[PDB]
Protein backbone atom coordinates (compact mmCIF):
# COMPACT_ATOMS: atom_id res chain seq x y z
CA UNK A 1 0.00 0.00 0.00
CA UNK A 2 2.60 2.48 -0.50
CA UNK A 3 3.49 2.32 -3.79
CA UNK A 4 2.00 3.43 -7.04
CA UNK A 5 1.39 1.32 -10.10
CA UNK A 6 2.89 2.40 -13.07
CA UNK A 7 2.08 0.13 -15.95
CA UNK A 8 1.90 -3.87 -16.50
CA UNK A 9 4.32 -6.16 -18.71
CA UNK A 10 1.86 -7.71 -21.52
CA UNK A 11 4.40 -10.74 -21.76
CA UNK A 12 5.51 -11.71 -18.23
CA UNK A 13 2.43 -13.87 -17.79
CA UNK A 14 3.32 -17.82 -16.82
CA UNK A 15 1.09 -20.04 -14.64
CA UNK A 16 2.36 -22.15 -12.63
CA UNK A 17 1.92 -25.89 -11.81
CA UNK A 18 -1.12 -26.99 -9.30
CA UNK A 19 -6.88 -24.25 -8.76
CA UNK A 20 -5.53 -21.68 -11.87
CA UNK A 21 -3.01 -19.79 -10.64
CA UNK A 22 -0.51 -17.49 -12.54
CA UNK A 23 2.41 -14.99 -12.38
CA UNK A 24 2.51 -11.37 -13.21
CA UNK A 25 4.88 -8.75 -13.21
CA UNK A 26 4.24 -4.90 -13.48
CA UNK A 27 6.63 -1.35 -13.32
CA UNK A 28 6.07 0.06 -10.01
CA UNK A 29 6.84 3.72 -8.12
CA UNK A 30 7.35 3.74 -5.03
CA UNK A 31 6.19 7.26 -3.24
CA UNK A 32 5.28 6.77 0.63
CA UNK A 33 1.82 6.23 2.30
CA UNK A 34 0.36 9.66 3.47
CA UNK A 35 1.46 11.29 -0.34
CA UNK A 36 -0.29 8.59 -1.79
CA UNK A 37 -2.85 8.91 0.47
CA UNK A 38 -3.58 12.99 -0.96
CA UNK A 39 -2.64 12.03 -4.39
CA UNK A 40 -5.05 9.25 -4.74
CA UNK A 41 -7.65 11.71 -4.59
CA UNK A 42 -6.74 14.25 -7.60
CA UNK A 43 -5.94 11.65 -10.36
CA UNK A 44 12.78 4.84 -7.22
CA UNK A 45 10.68 3.08 -10.00
CA UNK A 46 11.36 -0.62 -10.04
CA UNK A 47 9.85 -3.54 -11.15
CA UNK A 48 7.51 -6.34 -8.86
CA UNK A 49 6.22 -9.31 -9.64
CA UNK A 50 2.96 -11.16 -8.23
CA UNK A 51 1.57 -14.39 -7.33
CA UNK A 52 -2.04 -14.67 -7.39
CA UNK A 53 -3.52 -18.15 -5.30
CA UNK A 54 -7.42 -19.18 -5.19
CA UNK A 55 -8.83 -21.81 -3.16
CA UNK A 56 -5.84 -21.84 -0.98
CA UNK A 57 -5.95 -19.67 3.14
CA UNK A 58 -3.72 -17.23 3.92
CA UNK A 59 -4.65 -16.60 7.29
CA UNK A 60 -1.06 -18.64 9.36
CA UNK A 61 1.35 -17.07 7.13
CA UNK A 62 0.13 -13.52 8.11
CA UNK A 63 1.15 -14.60 12.02
CA UNK A 64 4.39 -15.80 11.20
CA UNK A 65 4.80 -12.79 9.12
CA UNK A 66 3.98 -10.27 12.28
CA UNK A 67 5.58 -12.72 14.33
CA UNK A 68 9.18 -12.14 12.29
CA UNK A 69 8.58 -8.49 12.04
CA UNK A 70 8.55 -8.17 15.34
CA UNK A 71 11.65 -10.31 15.77
CA UNK A 72 13.17 -8.14 13.41
CA UNK A 73 12.52 -4.85 14.78
CA UNK A 74 13.92 -6.70 18.60
CA UNK A 75 17.18 -7.34 16.93
CA UNK A 76 17.69 -4.20 15.04
CA UNK A 77 16.90 -2.42 18.17
CA UNK A 78 19.06 -4.39 20.24
CA UNK A 79 21.90 -3.72 17.54
CA UNK A 80 23.24 -7.36 17.15
CA UNK A 81 23.72 -8.52 12.74
CA UNK A 82 20.68 -10.98 12.05
CA UNK A 83 18.61 -10.72 8.59
CA UNK A 84 15.54 -12.03 7.63
CA UNK A 85 13.15 -11.22 4.71
CA UNK A 86 9.49 -10.34 5.47
CA UNK A 87 7.93 -10.82 2.31
CA UNK A 88 4.66 -9.50 2.32
CA UNK A 89 1.41 -11.31 1.22
CA UNK A 90 -2.68 -9.94 1.66
CA UNK A 91 -5.93 -12.64 1.42
CA UNK A 92 -8.58 -10.66 -0.31
CA UNK A 93 -11.49 -13.29 -0.86
CA UNK A 94 -12.40 -16.76 0.02
CA UNK A 95 -9.57 -18.60 -0.92
CA UNK A 96 -8.00 -15.52 -2.82
CA UNK A 97 -4.78 -14.44 -1.89
CA UNK A 98 -2.04 -12.18 -3.52
CA UNK A 99 1.85 -12.64 -2.67
CA UNK A 100 4.72 -10.75 -3.22
CA UNK A 101 7.62 -12.61 -4.97
CA UNK A 102 11.04 -12.21 -3.61
CA UNK A 103 13.60 -10.33 -6.24
CA UNK A 104 16.48 -12.86 -8.50
CA UNK A 105 13.87 -16.29 -6.91
CA UNK A 106 16.32 -19.31 -7.00
CA UNK A 107 14.52 -22.23 -5.25
CA UNK A 108 16.84 -24.69 -4.09
CA UNK A 109 15.24 -27.58 -5.57
CA UNK A 110 15.82 -26.55 -8.78
CA UNK A 111 19.37 -25.94 -8.19
CA UNK A 112 19.92 -29.41 -6.21
CA UNK A 113 18.34 -30.93 -9.78
CA UNK A 114 20.41 -28.82 -11.75
CA UNK A 115 23.56 -30.07 -9.66
CA UNK A 116 22.44 -33.42 -7.76
CA UNK A 117 25.45 -32.20 -5.61
CA UNK A 118 26.42 -30.29 -2.62
CA UNK A 119 25.80 -26.38 -2.30
CA UNK A 120 29.71 -26.31 -1.04
CA UNK A 121 30.87 -27.18 -4.45
CA UNK A 122 28.00 -24.85 -5.99
CA UNK A 123 28.94 -21.75 -4.00
CA UNK A 124 33.00 -22.87 -4.96
CA UNK A 125 32.03 -22.67 -8.87
CA UNK A 126 30.26 -19.36 -7.93
CA UNK A 127 32.79 -17.39 -5.86
CA UNK A 128 36.49 -19.46 -5.68
CA UNK A 129 38.62 -20.73 -3.75
CA UNK A 130 38.01 -20.60 0.40
CA UNK A 131 40.43 -18.13 0.38
CA UNK A 132 39.00 -15.28 -1.33
CA UNK A 133 37.28 -12.43 0.34
CA UNK A 134 34.21 -12.82 -1.54
CA UNK A 135 33.96 -16.51 -0.21
CA UNK A 136 34.22 -14.98 3.54
CA UNK A 137 31.87 -12.65 3.33
CA UNK A 138 29.52 -14.90 1.58
CA UNK A 139 30.38 -17.26 4.26
CA UNK A 140 29.18 -14.61 6.92
CA UNK A 141 26.15 -13.84 5.34
CA UNK A 142 25.19 -17.33 5.19
CA UNK A 143 26.01 -17.82 8.82
CA UNK A 144 23.93 -14.16 9.49
CA UNK B 1 61.44 -8.31 -0.29
CA UNK B 2 61.04 -6.31 2.77
CA UNK B 3 57.56 -5.42 2.31
CA UNK B 4 56.97 -8.68 0.94
CA UNK B 5 58.03 -10.96 3.61
CA UNK B 6 54.44 -10.73 5.19
CA UNK B 7 52.28 -11.97 1.99
CA UNK B 8 49.19 -14.11 3.16
CA UNK B 9 50.01 -17.49 1.13
CA UNK B 10 52.63 -19.79 2.47
CA UNK B 11 55.61 -20.56 0.07
CA UNK B 12 55.94 -16.88 -0.64
CA UNK B 13 56.90 -16.00 2.23
CA UNK B 14 59.63 -18.12 2.50
CA UNK B 15 61.46 -18.00 -0.35
CA UNK B 16 61.16 -14.23 0.30
CA UNK B 17 63.00 -15.15 3.66
CA UNK B 18 65.86 -16.91 1.78
CA UNK B 19 66.12 -14.31 -0.66
CA UNK B 20 66.20 -11.90 2.38
CA UNK B 21 69.12 -13.98 3.87
CA UNK B 22 70.86 -14.33 1.01
CA UNK B 23 71.04 -10.49 -0.20
CA UNK B 24 71.78 -9.13 2.97
CA UNK B 25 74.95 -12.22 3.62
CA UNK B 26 76.55 -11.14 0.29
CA UNK B 27 75.90 -7.15 0.88
CA UNK B 28 76.52 -6.61 4.18
CA UNK B 29 76.64 -2.78 4.21
CA UNK B 30 72.64 -2.82 3.76
CA UNK B 31 72.87 -3.12 7.70
CA UNK B 32 73.56 0.34 8.70
CA UNK B 33 71.49 1.98 5.34
CA UNK B 34 69.58 5.24 6.57
CA UNK B 35 66.03 3.98 4.89
CA UNK B 36 65.57 0.59 5.84
CA UNK B 37 65.12 0.94 9.17
CA UNK B 38 62.25 3.20 8.60
CA UNK B 39 60.48 1.38 6.44
CA UNK B 40 60.56 -1.70 8.50
CA UNK B 41 59.57 0.28 11.64
CA UNK B 42 56.95 2.51 9.58
CA UNK B 43 55.61 -1.60 8.62
CA UNK B 44 56.02 -2.99 12.11
CA UNK B 45 53.75 -0.23 13.44
CA UNK B 46 51.36 -0.58 10.73
CA UNK B 47 50.34 -4.05 11.82
CA UNK B 48 50.54 -3.82 15.67
CA UNK B 49 47.82 -0.91 14.81
CA UNK B 50 46.05 -3.72 12.18
CA UNK B 51 46.40 -5.67 15.41
CA UNK B 52 42.90 -4.83 16.68
CA UNK B 53 40.92 -3.41 13.88
CA UNK B 54 37.43 -5.24 14.02
CA UNK B 55 38.01 -8.51 12.15
CA UNK B 56 34.52 -8.17 11.13
CA UNK B 57 34.82 -4.86 9.46
CA UNK B 58 35.60 -5.52 5.94
CA UNK B 59 38.71 -3.28 3.62
CA UNK B 60 41.50 -5.01 5.36
CA UNK B 61 43.94 -3.32 3.26
CA UNK B 62 47.01 -1.10 4.73
CA UNK B 63 48.73 1.77 3.01
CA UNK B 64 52.35 2.11 4.25
CA UNK B 65 53.33 5.80 4.27
CA UNK B 66 56.34 6.82 2.20
CA UNK B 67 56.15 4.22 0.48
CA UNK B 68 53.77 2.65 -2.42
CA UNK B 69 52.50 -0.39 -1.21
CA UNK B 70 49.77 -2.35 0.76
CA UNK B 71 49.36 -5.00 2.73
CA UNK B 72 46.87 -7.71 3.40
CA UNK B 73 45.90 -9.58 7.04
CA UNK B 74 44.31 -12.69 7.81
CA UNK B 75 40.77 -12.94 9.41
CA UNK B 76 41.09 -14.77 12.98
CA UNK B 77 43.05 -12.75 15.70
CA UNK B 78 45.44 -15.90 15.97
CA UNK B 79 46.99 -16.19 12.62
CA UNK B 80 47.61 -12.18 13.02
CA UNK B 81 49.35 -12.43 16.50
CA UNK B 82 51.00 -15.35 15.38
CA UNK B 83 52.49 -13.38 11.96
CA UNK B 84 53.00 -10.18 14.46
CA UNK B 85 55.26 -11.96 16.97
CA UNK B 86 56.91 -13.88 13.83
CA UNK B 87 57.90 -10.44 12.46
CA UNK B 88 58.99 -8.74 15.64
CA UNK B 89 62.42 -11.27 16.07
CA UNK B 90 63.92 -10.21 12.23
CA UNK B 91 63.78 -6.80 13.41
CA UNK B 92 65.79 -7.47 16.72
CA UNK B 93 68.00 -9.80 14.73
CA UNK B 94 69.32 -7.36 12.59
CA UNK B 95 69.17 -4.66 15.01
CA UNK B 96 71.99 -6.46 16.91
CA UNK B 97 73.19 -7.53 14.10
CA UNK B 98 73.87 -3.73 12.96
CA UNK B 99 75.05 -2.71 16.27
CA UNK B 100 77.59 -5.01 17.18
CA UNK B 101 79.97 -3.37 13.87
CA UNK B 102 79.29 0.19 13.51
CA UNK B 103 77.27 1.34 16.46
CA UNK B 104 78.05 5.21 16.16
CA UNK B 105 76.26 4.93 12.82
CA UNK B 106 73.05 2.97 13.10
CA UNK B 107 73.18 5.31 16.89
CA UNK B 108 73.23 8.46 15.40
CA UNK B 109 70.01 7.18 12.88
CA UNK B 110 68.02 5.94 15.64
CA UNK B 111 68.50 9.26 17.24
CA UNK B 112 67.50 11.38 14.02
CA UNK B 113 64.64 8.91 13.61
CA UNK B 114 62.97 9.86 17.10
CA UNK B 115 62.66 13.81 16.13
CA UNK B 116 59.74 13.89 14.14
CA UNK B 117 56.69 15.97 14.91
CA UNK B 118 54.22 13.85 13.50
CA UNK B 119 55.13 10.92 15.66
CA UNK B 120 54.80 13.18 19.10
CA UNK B 121 51.41 13.39 18.89
CA UNK B 122 50.60 9.41 18.66
CA UNK B 123 53.48 8.48 21.65
CA UNK B 124 51.23 9.24 24.50
CA UNK B 125 49.66 6.04 23.15
CA UNK B 126 50.97 2.45 22.20
CA UNK B 127 53.11 3.69 18.81
CA UNK B 128 55.07 0.02 18.85
CA UNK B 129 57.78 1.56 16.49
CA UNK B 130 58.99 4.15 19.13
CA UNK B 131 59.41 1.39 21.98
CA UNK B 132 61.14 -1.37 19.75
CA UNK B 133 63.85 2.16 19.37
CA UNK B 134 63.94 2.91 22.69
CA UNK B 135 64.48 -0.87 23.66
CA UNK B 136 66.92 -1.68 21.25
CA UNK B 137 69.51 0.64 21.90
CA UNK B 138 70.34 -0.45 25.86
CA UNK B 139 71.63 -4.27 25.55
CA UNK B 140 73.59 -3.96 22.41
CA UNK B 141 75.51 -0.95 23.71
CA UNK B 142 79.14 -0.77 24.90
CA UNK B 143 81.82 0.17 26.87
CA UNK B 144 83.22 3.93 26.75
CA UNK B 145 86.67 5.29 26.02
CA UNK B 146 87.53 5.25 30.13
CA UNK B 147 86.54 1.35 30.39
CA UNK B 148 87.55 0.19 27.29
CA UNK B 149 90.84 -1.67 28.28
CA UNK B 150 90.58 -2.99 31.56
CA UNK B 151 91.33 -6.44 32.98
CA UNK B 152 88.40 -7.89 35.62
Amino acid sequence: PEAIVLDIDYKSGTPMQSKAPYLAKFKVKRCGVSELEKEGLRCKISWQAAIFKVGDDCRQDMLALQIIDLFKNIFQLVGLDLFVFPYRVVATAPGCGVIECIPDCTSRDQLGRQTDFGMYDYFTRQYGDESTLAFQQARYNFIR
Amino acid sequence: LLVNFNHIHKRIRRVADKYLSGLVDKFPHLLWSGTVLKTMLDILQTLSLSLSADIHKDQPYYDIPDAPYRITVPDTYEARESIVKDFAARCGMILQEAMKWAPTVTKSHLQEYLNKHQNWVSGLSQHTGLAMATESILHFAGYNKQNTTLGA
